RNA sequence: CCUUCUCAAACAUUCUGUUUGGUAGUGAGUGAUACUCUUUGGAGUUAACUUGAAAUUGCCUUAAA
């Protein structure tokens, strides 16, 4: 189950601006427009990281 | 019956207009007396808006220019003050949708800033002038034998002879000559065609005409602004385009 | 040139007057903090009640520690920027942070002329908006339009009335002209009004800021610019309702009356 | 108090996902070429009906 | 001794204190452990870096944060009544219990070990005269902030509820469900009492 | 009972005696109209009083204007009982400054300034402050 | 009524054409090369009587002419119960106009832009004084005794 | 039921710098010593704070029908 172009580019933005600070990453209004939890973010980023380097 | 809301709105708008006219009056009086010690600006800009709407900012030269002032009806709740009654009486523009020719000099330009929310100005072309005179034209003179106030039409050239004649003017095209080119007989013939009677835009209240008036009414505030400041740049518009709409 | 010794003696007497024998700081802290240097003249701007803020050049910033420990104070110090209708379409807050965090000043909110006449046009909404902010900056063009849009209560203070800032390089807007003029107004200038009467105080602010030797440099340069530009009568250093401190006293200006 | 103690959903605060569904449906339709974009629709009438 | 404040001006007055007393070491006590999960989220969000202590968090976190407060110089924590029992720090100047206490008698023993005061409009040392004008104007900022995060809507929901549930499970004649909910909601910033 | 004299408050920004007389004239013949204003500058306090020649006209106006949303704030109108007449409200314009200055000679005010300045240095010493010059 | 609509006309729900063109603008831009939640009037009876009792309604407008009268009979008194500042306005057609529908029966204003906030609060107070205070006798008194 | 004075020069080009001028404000009230003038009248200034735009009387016509 792969990821879409827009979802991948969204996770690119989150990682490049924050890195791994999931508290700060989910309290960001600009990138995390859908007010999603920490668990959703670490799961989706690891899917992004497995498909990349 | 007059509603309360309207009767307060009229005063609330004339407060802005009385204070605005006094403000422009002060800065123009202090500009002429060479007491430019502490005012906003001691010179005159002219805005030329053309057609995607480019706003130009050019200073007014001392050169005498030719303008065709067109009556607008604006703004909404305003009653005209004494300083507006005076200038619009001198230019004979009490009636809405009504044009007149005047030359623009260093004396004419300060009076232009007062009436700028009531008039729309601009330098016309040779075709705008020539088509306007051959399409519209009034002459106040005697009727059959008794009646005086008949204003009829520029049908003839022998009427032009009888009223002007000896000044060198013989025909309607000669009137167009002394209006397009600033000459000796311009003050003679300018008060001969007294004002013009331009038809209003859209010209109806109904199905198509209300919507077309809505479209044009929102186009007004885009193609014309009220500066309200004492250093108001005079808005010049295309009269070739405007009289294409009004002929 | 004014004697620096009498300035040192004045502020030392202000230290002694502030060191004297509730859970919030309603009045006690303000009367402790607020220094004002009085400047007297025979009829300042005698007939015209214009609201221009004279930007008196000072070597050392008092706005800087006013930021650093208004962070500790209940009333926060936040920097407002009133701009024109094309500027916010052109320039965001992020570019201001990009070029002003370099020295360490923060633009709180950027405000259009539209916003003061629609969203902040309600009187309580207007009052509660402006009274929050201490530094009010306004682009040169909008300054003349602002007595109507923000009202009279915004002008009764010295904080809430705007400072005319130039943002136009030959009438064309540029970010740089804003970037350096915000610096000059902030760190190198102290604003003060000019009433139509005789008395004028200069709100230097809190006594606690810039150790008294620096306060001498503040007062010195203020007199160096207010006696040169205008002929004046008297100068007094005053913390809120003290027995006054007569600093400068002139006897050659009154001869013309 | 209100009559019921019903917990407010995330979707009442978060940007709508139905809107996101519609947008990402029109996106497909533009890639496929079956919806001509609003920018090119002007160009189709600037060249025609003259 | 005590400060008299309404349920509107309750957290308003608390927030007014914590900014000015950033330099010092003060203690805030709540009844619920689900109330501190709200306050230690707001104050960290509006950048007053407070410390968080409650029953619902893990023991190693509860130890390694409270240890850091003991070795600090400038710090500030939020902890409950029951969790802070037996481990008190002398490095203190204000012991300020916000909610009504568990035992009205055992609180006297909690003090004489720091300055003590309470908050009571519905309900020795000196009282404190309070200025009405110099409260911080961060309420409508919080009202906008609550209805735009969800996480802080939920923590405020179970802040308000758990506080009021603990208020009803009291024993005194003073603390027996008298306080109206049109005031208590604005402490947690609401238009309706949840 | 009630009387012809009326009280109106919550008036619009720029609703003066000119428009109070003109609008309430349509209800009938009004006797005498005023509006309370500031003296420092000539502008309305947003409340005024007007009297009708007919008591019944006063109650009809009150019935129709008691809650009238008029440009951002609703008109409040109240009848008055027997007595409580319209007394002392004056038309105050914008008051201008008058330049009374010099009269006294320069040497009089100079030594007056010397007296006030030396006493000023002798004022700080009264309350715990010592300052040179 | 005119002053209620001078506010309510500023919150027309985005018409089917306007919504379609904007969401194709989203597609034509975003697929090739942040916004706040927008405020509109709320207009279904299931949804209005949902919003009252939430309690999210600041002004609930009720039509006087409804096809079965029995539909909207509880609503003014449920609004007086909840403390929702209601106004029975004249015409379901007139409510229909501000809402892209032929008829609406009910229109509500939950949230608002801050420019319109003070006007809305005053609209509440004007309606409280004009409507609820003049018609405190209307909870009493059987109507229709006209000879 | 209209919406508000939305920029100019003189010098200087460091990719915009300096200098000069431009704003008359809802009302009502609380308020702790100082400033000059005037000759007794406040004249005009000087911190700050309160407030749903609050309030009981200081001697042109096609923007129509």
């Amino acid at each position: 189950r792969s990821q879409s172009e827009r979802e991948e580019e969204w996770l690119e933005k989150l990682y490049k601006k924050h890195g791994d600070d999931y508290k700060k990453m989910f309290f960001d209004k600009k990138l995390n427009i859908y007010q999603q939890s920490e668990g959703d973010l670490k799961r989706r980023l690891l899917r992004w990281k497995k498909r990349n380097g | 019956f007059v509603r309360a809301e309207s009767i307060v709105a009229k005063t609330l708008a004339t407060s802005r207009e009385k204070e605005r006219i006094k403000r422009v009056s002060i800065l123009e009086d202090k500009k002429a007396k060479n007491e430019t010690q502490h005012i906003a600006s001691g010179k005159d800009f002219i805005l030329k808006i053309t057609e995607g709407l480019i706003r130009e900012k050019t200073t007014y030269d001392g050169k005498p220019a030719l303008l065709f002032i067109v009556r607008v009806r604006g703004p909404l709740a305003v009653n005209i003050p004494n300083k507006a009654f005076k200038i619009l009486s001198l230019l004979r523009l009490v009636e809405t949708n009504t044009g007149v020719f005047v030359k623009l000099t260093k004396n004419v330009y300060p009076l232009l800033k007062v009436i700028a929310p009531y008039v729309v100005i601009g330098k016309p072309s040779l075709s705008s002038i020539r088509s306007l005179i051959q399409k519209r034209g009034r002459i106040i003179y005697k009727g059959e034998n008794e009646a005086e106030p008949h204003e009829i039409v520029l049908n003839d050239n022998n009427i032009v002879e009888e009223q002007l004649g000896d000044h060198g003017i013989i025909c309607v095209e000669d009137i167009i000559h002394e209006i397009a080119t600033m000459g000796e007989s311009f003050s003679v013939c300018n008060f001969f065609l007294q004002p013009f009677k331009l038809n209003r835009e859209v010209s109806g209240f109904g199905s198509l005409n209300r919507l077309r008036k809505i479209k044009q009414r929102e186009a007004e505030s885009r193609t014309r602004q009220f500066s309200n400041a004492a250093t108001a740049p005079v808005i010049e518009v295309d009269i070739d385009s405007l009289l294409a709409k009004l002929n | 040139a004014i004697p620096r010794e009498r300035v040192i003696k004045a502020v030392n007497e202000l230290i002694k007057f502030t060191s004297k024998p509730l859970l919030e700081d309603d009045e006690e802290e303000l009367k402790k903090d607020l220094q004002l240097i009085v400047v007297n003249n025979k009829s300042f701007t005698g007939t015209s009640k214009s609201f221009k803020l004279k930007l008196l050049n000072v070597k050392h910033s008092f706005y800087k520690p006013w930021k650093e420990a208004s962070a500790t104070a209940v009333k926060d110090f936040k920097v407002l920027l009133i701009l024109k209708d094309s500027d916010i379409k052109k320039v965001s807050e992020d570019d201001l942070f990009d070029q002003l965090d370099s020295e360490g000043i923060k633009v709180d909110e950027i405000i259009c002329g539209k916003d003061l006449k629609t969203v902040y046009k309600a009187y309580e909404a207007r009052n509660a908006f402006i009274s929050q902010f201490s530094l009010i900056l306004a682009d040169d063009s909008i300054v003349t339009s602002l007595p109507k849009l923000m009202g009279g209560k915004a002008y009764n203070k010295v904080e809430t009335t705007p400072i005319s800032i130039r943002t136009h390089a030959n009438k064309e807007f540029s970010l740089t002209t804003l970037t350096n003029n915000i610096k000059k107004v902030y760190m190198n200038q102290l604003p003060v009004k000019l009433p139509r009467g005789t008395t004028l105080n200069v709100h230097l602010g809190n006594l606690e800021w810039l150790r008294p030797e620096e306060f001498v440099d503040n007062v010195e340069l203020i007199s160096e610019q207010l006696i040169k530009a205008y002929q004046i009568r008297s100068i007094f250093i005053k913390t809120n309702r003290s027995p006054v401190l007569p600093l400068y006293y002139n006897q050659d200006v009154l001869d013309e009356l | 108090m209100p009559l019921t103690a019903v917990p407010e959903p995330k979707r009442r605060f978060v940007p709508s996902k139905n809107e996101a569904k519609r947008v990402m449906k029109i996106v497909r339709a533009i890639r496929e070429g079956r919806i001509i974009p609003p920018k090119k629709l002007k160009e189709m009438k600037e060249k025609e009906k003259i | 001794g005590y400060v008299v404040c309404d349920s509107d001006k309750r957290f308003l007055l608390l927030f007014s204190f914590l900014k000015r007393n950033q330099k010092k070491k003060i203690i805030v006590f709540l009844s619920s452990c689900n109330s501190v999960k709200y306050y230690a989220e707001l104050l960290n969000y509006i950048d007053l870096p407070v410390l968080e202590l409650h029953g619902k968090q893990k023991q190693q976190k509860r130890t390694n944060t409270f240890f850091e407060f003991c070795n600090a110089e400038r710090g500030i924590l939020i902890c409950t009544d029951v969790a802070a029992r037996g481990l008190d720090i002398p490095a203190v100047d204000w012991i300020i219990q916000f909610d009504p206490p568990d035992d009205p008698r055992d609180y006297i023993h909690r003090v004489g070990r720091g300055k003590s005061l309470m908050f009571l409009t519905p309900n020795p040392l000196n009282e404190y005269e309070f200025p009405e004008n110099k409260i911080a104007n961060v309420q409508s900022q919080l009202e906008k902030l609550i209805k735009s995060n969800y996480y802080l809507h939920q923590t405020a929901k179970d802040g308000y509820r758990s506080y009021l549930q603990a208020y009803a499970s009291h024993s005194l004649k003073t603390v027996y469900q008298i306080d109206k909910l049109d005031l208590a909601k604005v402490a947690k910033s609401y238009g309706f009492p949840v | 009972e009630y009387s012809g004299i009326i009280y109106v408050s919550r008036l619009p920004h720029g609703f003066h005696e000119k428009e109070l007389s003109k609008y309430f004239a349509q209800f009938g013949d009004l006797k005498e109209v005023r509006l309370a204003r500031n003296k420092k500058t000539g502008n309305s306090r947003h409340y005024g009083f007007l009297e009708f020649v007919n008591k019944e006209d006063a109650m009809i106006a009150q019935e129709s204007m008691n809650n009238y949303l008029l440009m951002g704030h609703l008109l409040q109108v109240r009848v008055l009982p027997k007595g409580a007449k319209i007394e002392k409200l004056y038309k105050y314009k914008k008051r201008v400054l008058v330049e009374k200055g010099i009269t006294k000679p320069v040497k009089q005010l100079k030594d007056n300034m010397k007296q006030k300045h030396e006493e000023r240095i002798k004022k700080l010493a009264k309350s715990g402050i010592e300052f040179k010059w | 009524a005119a002053e209620t609509f001078k506010l309510f006309n500023k919150y027309r729900p985005e018409t089917a054409a306007e919504k379609k063109e904007r969401l194709t603008k989203e597609a034509a831009a975003v697929a090739e090369g942040a916004s706040p939640k927008p405020y509109a009037v709320k207009y279904g009876l299931n949804h209005v009587v949902a919003l009252i009792e939430n309690k999210k309604a600041k002004l609930v407008l009720i039509a006087n002419d409804v096809d079965p009268i029995e539909l909207v009979v509880f609503l003014p008194a449920l609004c007086k119960k909840m403390g929702v500042p209601y106004a029975i306005v004249k015409g379901k057609a007139r409510l229909g106009t501000l809402v892209n529908q032929k008829t609406s029966a009910v229109a509500a204003l939950t949230e608002v832009r801050a420019e319109d906030e003070a006007a809305l609060a005053k609209l509440v107070s004007t309606i409280d004084a004009n409507f609820a205070d003049k018609y405190d006798e209307v909870k009493k008194h059987w109507g229709g005794g006209i000879l």
